[PDB]
């Protein structure tokens, strides 16, 4: 079952500049000293990105998923849960199950009944779907999750769904400071899945503030400078 | 295929196998099994094909009516109870079963469907339990005459013949989609060499040259390094994670 | 259109799957007689052959809204021609109960028969003293006697029911469409619509 | 000539010789169609050729439901009584003949048969099966004009011994009147049996 | 209408298991027992 909740207010989100986050590794190749120029998809400099804040007034809109998605959280107390993709979100159509539960984090590929507003209720309550038909696919690993910054890039090619993530420790109420970190590789899956809208997970207080961004790749082209050591320093956008 | 049990002649169970490395060396070189029958493939070669799906369907049957399980073949259990289509991506597989489905007095437990209105279509399960009617007359939903049952019980017996003593056979169909290959073969690996001039494959990297240790920090996830001129100028081991 | 032999190929096949086993099991019961005659052997041989009797009355008599004409094809007319016999039940009950209570009789008394040696410090009986008095043997009078003994005795008692169960016979005959007995024992030999292949 | 050996269930289920644990058994070799590939075969059969021919007998006489196996239950059968049972007995024929037992080993490799010997198989074969058919013939006569109608019932028993004079050549040795019963000497009349199955 | 009958035309044959590829313009005669497995096939049927 799932609690039908409207005690929320309505307001206008807000919108931020992403600076310079949004590097990835493209290729699994180590350079030292050198600079290499890719073109492929990526987040450009100083790029329009929404806002949403969570703790009261909280917010979980269907955005789509055009062409990859940058998404960053500088909040704490792991109140960010996971993600759900899919082309209808409903029991007639395959869709992309992620989530952090207390114990494990599930990764599975099922038509789920999800309800119109997904929730994790000390204590979690698993309230964001009703039924399963088949599952095709199952995965179990080590969980992705003053603040805490966790950034994550969902591509899907051929196919193939890719996750790129990076860990960074963030002070004050500020929006995506300042900075460069590249992301690495964290999980490849050959689900072959139609993804065109996706929605986030947050858990109520009772029955700690969050905020998280949404961003868009395009294709671009970059010139990477990489280290002796063979990490990425810094970048320049070829079309700024 | 190590089972304690397998389903009905009428109501097959199917099993969906993906994400795994399949071993079917063990499949074809154990003289155990009594019918290994591939369609469309050969037994060996056949561990370096990749597929997305499979799929394995388990019944048991009588000694005849194994060769009546093949594409083309007519009868009575393979027209209303298992139907396989004239295309076929896979193979057959059935071995004896009378030491384990066999018991003394009759073993019915098992129930088959020996009259239907048509011919079950490909890959299609058959579960209706309903009263028969050849008649024109309706019976109305009591058997009566030309309204017979159509699922009667199997006896096995320590005692049958070859013939009608009990088979297990298992169905194994590889299906091809527009999808990544989940499933495939083992690679074969062999031991490495280094301060001489030989061919290498690392996992698809094909070359020739001479490994030397080597001195360079890969990250982690990285797995082989390139130069200015972008040729490769090192790897790391599968196997062992030291850089060459 | 739901020719009536497009039922009658379920119902054989109905009488197939359960013969099969009952003949089975009864030839498999059948076999522990033969090698091990015990109290509980004989009575599990009378269930199954009951049962089986009875179950192939119940087939013949299931077979007989099921015309013969209804079947063009030579091999399945044989078939239901075979099932289709009854046997002694056309007649009335009282008949059929004398039948049956006679050939109890030819079973029982019929199986005792004795000859009585003239010295009485000898007896012997059919098997085997009589038999090698009658087949290994050398002279005229041990035959003789044997003869005379044997052959006086079991007629008187046993020649009034061959009468009877031959007119008894005969009625059973009249009441299958047939002439008389010769004829329900010529039947075995008759070929009908096969063509110049015919006796 | 193509025919195979009996199923493996015949190596272990069936035995060759009668059990020596107390059970009494039937020594008459049978002939067993069990079904459902289930063939079992008992004989208490000894060192002799007389026994040397029922063994081939029981293998070839089997053989025929074996080749007759492939059809349906119902048609699971000879062509008629007497086909099944001639099947068995000329198989026997040709593992009587000297040069099979030649080559067998039963007989020498020099070995000479005279004509003279080859006189006594004549007699022998003919006494055995050949010498009772103008006997069986004209006695299912008898049994067919008893059929028939054609000897009174006033004179069933009278007319046996009647043309016996004449016709079958054999004379009584004392008259008897209508009480007796010659055919009730044999157990096989009392149980409905049918002769014309040996001609 | 020559070479099939109704009788069942049987006289034709194609060697299968050759084990090996065949160069342009090669003549395969022999027509001994194929092995497939490792057990020799020692001039009679079987597995492999
Ligand atoms: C692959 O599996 C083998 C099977 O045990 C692992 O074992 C290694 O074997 C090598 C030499 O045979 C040793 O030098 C290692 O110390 C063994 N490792 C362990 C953990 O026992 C091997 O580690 C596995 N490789 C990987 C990359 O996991
Ligand atoms: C981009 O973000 C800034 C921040 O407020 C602002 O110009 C506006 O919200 C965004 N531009 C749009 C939506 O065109
Ligand atoms: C979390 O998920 C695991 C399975 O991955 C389950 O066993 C456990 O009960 C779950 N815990 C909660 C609090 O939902
Ligand atoms: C209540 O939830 C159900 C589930 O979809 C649906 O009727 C609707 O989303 C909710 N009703 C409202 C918001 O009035
Ligand atoms: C899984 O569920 C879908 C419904 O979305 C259905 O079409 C499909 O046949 C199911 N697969 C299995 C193996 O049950
Ligand atoms: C996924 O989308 C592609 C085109 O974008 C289409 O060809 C394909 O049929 C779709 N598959 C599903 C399962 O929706
Ligand atoms: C390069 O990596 C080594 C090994 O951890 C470290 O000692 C060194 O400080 C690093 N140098 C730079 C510039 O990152
Ligand atoms: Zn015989």
């Amino acid at each position: 079952q799932c609690v039908n909740l409207t005690t929320r207010t309505q307001l206008p989100p807000a919108y931020t500049n992403s600076f310079t986050r949004g590097v990835y590794y493209p290729d699994k190749v180590f350079r030292s000293s050198v600079l290499h120029s890719t073109q492929d998809l990526f987040l450009p400099f100083f790029s329009n990105v929404t806002w949403f804040h969570a703790i009261k007034r909280f917010d979980n809109p269907v955005l789509p998923f055009n062409d990859g998605v940058y998404f960053a959280s500088t909040e704490k107390s792991n109140i960010i849960r996971g993600w759900i993709f899919g082309t209808t979100l409903d029991s007639k159509t395959q869709s992309l199950l992620i989530v952090n539960n207390a114990t494990n984090v599930v990764i599975k590929v099922c038509e789920f009944q999800f309800c119109n507003d997904p929730f994790l209720g000390m204590e979690s309550e698993f309230r964001v779907y009703s039924s399963a038909n088949n599952c095709t696919f199952e995965y179990v690993s080590q969980p992705f999750l003053f603040k805490n910054l966790r950034e994550f890039v969902f591509k899907n090619i051929d196919g193939y769904f890719k996750i790129y993530s990076k860990h960074t420790p963030i002070n004050l109420v500020r929006d995506l400071p300042q900075g460069f970190s590249a992301l690495e590789p964290l999980v490849d899956l050959p689900i072959g899945i139609n993804i065109t809208r996706f929605q986030t997970l947050l858990a109520l207080h009772r029955s700690g503030a969050a905020a998280y961004y949404v961003g868009y790749l395009q294709p671009r082209t970059f010139l990477l400078k990489y280290n002796e050591n063979g990490t990425i320093t810094d970048a320049v956008d070829c079309a700024l | 295929f190590n089972a304690t049990r397998f389903a009905s002649v009428y109501a097959w169970n199917r099993k969906r196998i993906s994400n795994c490395v399949a071993d079917y060396s063990v499949l074809y070189n154990s003289a155990s099994f009594s019918t290994f029958k591939c369609y469309g493939v050969s037994p060996t070669k056949l561990n370096d094909l990749c597929f997305t799906n499979v799929y394995a369907d388990s019944f048991v049957i009588r000694g005849d009516e194994v060769r009546q399980i093949a594409p083309g073949q007519t009868g009575k259990i393979a027209d209303y109870n298992y139907k396989l289509p004239d295309d076929f991506t896979g193979c057959v597989i059935a071995w004896n079963s009378n030491n384990l489905d066999s018991k003394v007095g009759g073993n019915y437990n098992y129930l088959y469907r020996l009259f239907r209105k048509s011919n079950l279509k490909p890959f299609e399960r058959d579960i209706s339990t309903e009263i028969y009617q050849a008649g024109s007359t309706p019976c109305n939903g009591v058997e009566g005459f030309n309204c017979y049952f159509p699922l009667q019980s199997y006896g096995f017996q320590p005692t049958n013949g070859v013939g009608y003593q009990p088979y297990r056979v298992v169905v194994l169909s590889f299906e091809l989609l527009h999808a990544p290959a989940t499933v495939c073969g083992p690679k074969k690996s062999t031991n490495l060499v280094k301060n001489k001039c030989v061919n290498f494959n690392f996992n698809g990297l094909t070359g020739t040259g001479v490994l030397t240790e080597s001195n360079k920090k890969f990250l982690p996830f990285q797995q082989f390094g390139r130069d200015i001129a972008d040729t490769t100028d090192a790897v790391r081991d599968p196997q062992t994670l030291e850089i060459l | 259109q739901s020719t009536t032999e497009e039922q009658a190929k379920t119902f054989l096949l109905k009488f197939d799957h359960d013969a099969e086993d009952l003949s089975y099991q009864s030839s498999l019961a059948s076999w522990n007689y033969n090698t091990n005659i015990t109290d509980e052997n004989v009575q599990k041989m009378n269930e199954a052959r009951a049962k089986w009797s009875a179950f192939y009355e119940e087939q013949s008599k299931a077979a007989k809204m099921f015309s013969l004409e209804e079947i063009q094809d030579l091999t399945l007319k044989r078939q239901l021609q075979a099932l289709q016999q009854s046997g002694t039940s056309a007649l009335s009950a009282d008949k059929s109960k004398r039948l049956n209570t006679i050939l109890n009789t030819m079973s029982t008394i019929y199986s005792s028969g004795k000859v009585l040696d003239p010295n009485t410090q000898e007896c012997l009986v059919l098997e085997p003293g009589l038999d090698d008095i009658m087949e290994n043997s050398q002279d005229y009078s041990r035959r003789l006697w044997a003869w005379e003994g044997w052959r006086a005795e079991v007629g008187k008692q046993l020649r009034p029911l061959y009468e009877e169960y031959v007119v008894l016979e005969n009625e059973m005959a009249r009441a299958n469409n047939y002439e008389d007995y010769g004829d329900y024992w010529r039947g075995d030999y008759e070929v009908t619509g096969a063509g110049d292949y015919d006796y | 000539i193509g025919l195979p050996n009996m199923t493996q269930g015949f190596w272990d289920n069936s035995m060759l010789t009668e059990p020596g644990d107390g059970r009494k058994v039937v020594c008459h070799p049978t002939a067993w169609d069990l079904g459902k590939g289930d063939f079992r075969i008992k004989m208490c059969t000894k060192v002799t050729m007389d026994d040397f021919l029922t063994a081939h007998h029981e293998m070839g006489h089997i053989q025929y439901d074996m080749a007759y196996a492939t059809q349906p239950y119902l048609l699971r059968n000879g062509a008629n009584e007497g086909f099944h049972e001639a099947v068995g007995e000329i198989m026997s024929l040709s593992a009587a003949t000297p040069h099979y037992l030649k080559a067998l080993g039963l007989l020498p490799p020099d070995f000479y048969e005279d004509s003279e010997t080859e006189i006594n198989f004549l007699l022998k074969q003919a006494l055995t099966i050949v010498g009772t058919l103008p006997f069986t013939y004209m006695l299912e006569k008898w049994r067919w004009m008893v059929f028939k109608g054609k000897i009174p019932k006033e004179q069933w028993m009278q007319k046996w011994w009647e043309m016996k004079r004449e016709i079958v050549g054999v004379v009584e040795p004392l008259p008897h009147d209508e009480t007796y019963c010659d055919p009730a000497c044999l157990f096989h009349v009392a149980e409905d049996y049918s002769f014309i199955r040996y001609y």
